[PDB]
């Protein structure tokens, strides 16, 4: 399975493939989503997204 | 009130949602922008992401035509709004037709049920539960979030926070289906009841100030003149400045007593001073005298997240993420240094106003923050209209009037007019955005608008 964790968007963002061939997007900024970890984190570098921590 | 035939619908709404996590498709959440709101989305987002499944989250004004133009234009599998969506459910039939769709909501709806299949409509009041009393929008999210894994329970106090939000128990005490969720938390130990003073601030406030600002109920000759809340409170014996968590049971009893005293003295309405002393919800899961630990407070909080445009990140704090708090206490102290700011730069510059026959207009260009433009006004007022040039837009200005009650004397309705001249200089309109270039044009048309 593809790790991945749960983000906020600061950004518009137009939608964007996964590496489990799932689309993931477009999202409104502001918006909460989980995606991969590979897109998320580099979103979050980029400061386009916002690591949240969902305790289950 | 039929709960049996509402469950019904709640178990096939959460059926619904949980075929489509199994089947791996994005489970598209859009919810209110208030507490209620925020609480559900919370509820929702965490019940789709314990089934090991994927959500998208949006926290909106309204379900608008538009909206509902750019979720169709989305093209998923699957659609659950909630507290939100009642009022709205041929237009959602109409533009999501091609997909599953879910709402979760406590507002009278336009109709019993969606006429398609795969379309199911949550809602308790077509059952006879009353709107405003007996569920919220948090609280049907809730049950739907329960039907689909029991260990949703440990929302419980999410859920009555929205509870609160929406003032499901104004009255003093919980009512239908909201008892049921309660008590879910009183087994967990995340929630517990007290008999205690109503008002909001018994965690971040100071006494004076939660006397100060006390409304449902309000205090005769107390509410709104804080110098008199803390002449009285240190009349009584009691430290004004400290915080109504800090006080003993046995001070707490005495400031009840002593309230209650004042409000009978003072000819308070009976159902007012019913409505002082009654249920108030605490969680042991949050210290005390943090803004979460109280059901009202936390709401508060939240609330406040979602007019600034974070209400994803209220959300986020529901969800447990303690930076998320940390984030939203920054931006926070941040709007009310930038208020405090607002009031010296207008009150300093009151020089600078157009004296009108009928109105004050005070430009401010990009000195004051659109949102801080009312504010502001009401600020020149305690001590109105105040435009301001949009951070969105570029050639827009934004403004906003305040007035009183001694102008209503004479009709000069605000909304009405401003609607008048927003119509004649191309914008929309209370508040008013127009054309930066027309400011004068805009003054002229204002005092004749009266």
């Amino acid at each position: 399975e593809v790790p991945k964790e749960a983000y906020i968007i600061q950004i518009d963002l137009p939608a964007v493939l996964g590496p489990d061939m799932k689309e993931y997007g477009p999202f409104m900024a502001g918006d909460m989503a989980i995606i991969p970890t590979v897109i998320g984190r580099a979103l979050v570098e980029r400061e386009a997204a916002r690591r949240v921590r969902i305790f289950l | 009130m039929d709960k049996e035939a509402f469950l019904e619908r709640v178990r096939e709404g959460a059926e619904l949602i949980k075929m489509h996590i199994e089947l791996g498709h994005t489970i598209r959440l859009i919810s209110h922008r208030d507490a209620d709101g925020i609480t559900a989305g919370a509820i929702l987002a965490k019940a789709v992401a314990r089934e090991g499944g994927t959500f998208q989250l949006s926290i909106v004004k309204q379900v608008s035509e538009e909206l509902i133009d750019q979720l169709a234009r989305e093209k998923r599998e699957i659609y659950v709004f909630s507290d939100l969506g009642s009022g709205s459910i041929e237009l959602i039939e109409e533009k999501l037709n091609f997909a599953t769709v879910v709402v979760a909501d406590h507002h009278p709806p336009e109709k019993d049920s969606f006429s398609t299949d795969s379309h199911v409509l949550v809602n308790p009041v077509p059952f006879g539960a009353n709107s405003v009393r007996d569920l919220s929008g948090s609280g049907v999210a809730y049950f739907v979030a329960r039907e689909m894994n029991r260990k949703n329970r440990d929302m419980a106090y999410v859920a009555i926070v929205g509870a609160v939000g929406d003032m499901q128990e104004i009255d003093g005490t919980f009512h239908g289906l909201n008892l049921e969720i309660i008590e879910d938390g009183k087994e967990l130990g995340i929630l517990e009841v007290r008999k205690e003073l109503r008002l909001f601030g018994r965690e971040s406030r100071p006494l004076y100030q939660m006397l100060a600002y006390a409304t449902n109920p309000e205090i005769p000759e107390i509410t709104g003149d804080e110098r008199k809340a803390i002449e009285w409170l240190r009349a009584k014996g009691f430290d004004p400045e400290m915080k109504y968590w800090q006080l003993r049971e046995e001070e707490k009893r005495k400031l009840h007593e002593a309230l209650l005293v004042h409000m009978i003295k003072h000819g308070a309405p009976k159902e007012a001073i019913d409505r002082l002393i009654g249920d108030v919800v605490i969680s042991p899961l949050y210290p005390e005298g943090d803004v979460r630990h109280e059901a009202r407070e936390f709401a508060t909080l939240l609330n406040a997240t979602g007019r600034l445009n974070a209400g994803t990140l209220g959300v986020a704090i529901c969800l447990g993420d303690e930076e998320a708090y940390k984030v939203a206490r920054k931006m926070l102290d941040d709007y009310k240094k930038e208020q405090i700011e607002a009031r010296k730069f207008i009150i300093q510059n009151w020089n600078m106003v157009e004296e009108g026959e009928h109105a004050y207009v005070f430009y401010a260009g990009k000195n004051i923050r659109d949102t801080l433009v009312g504010i502001a006004a009401n600020m020149a007022i305690n001590a109105v209209v105040v435009l301001a040039d949009s951070d969105e837009d570029e050639n827009l200005v934004k403004g906003s009037a305040r007035t009183t009650e001694k102008a209503l004397e004479k009709g000069y309705h605000l909304g009405e007019a401003l609607k008048e001249v927003a119509e004649k200089l191309g914008g929309e309109g209370a508040g008013i955005r127009f054309p930066k270039n027309r400011i004068d044009e805009f003054i002229k048309l204002f005092n004749e608008a009266l």
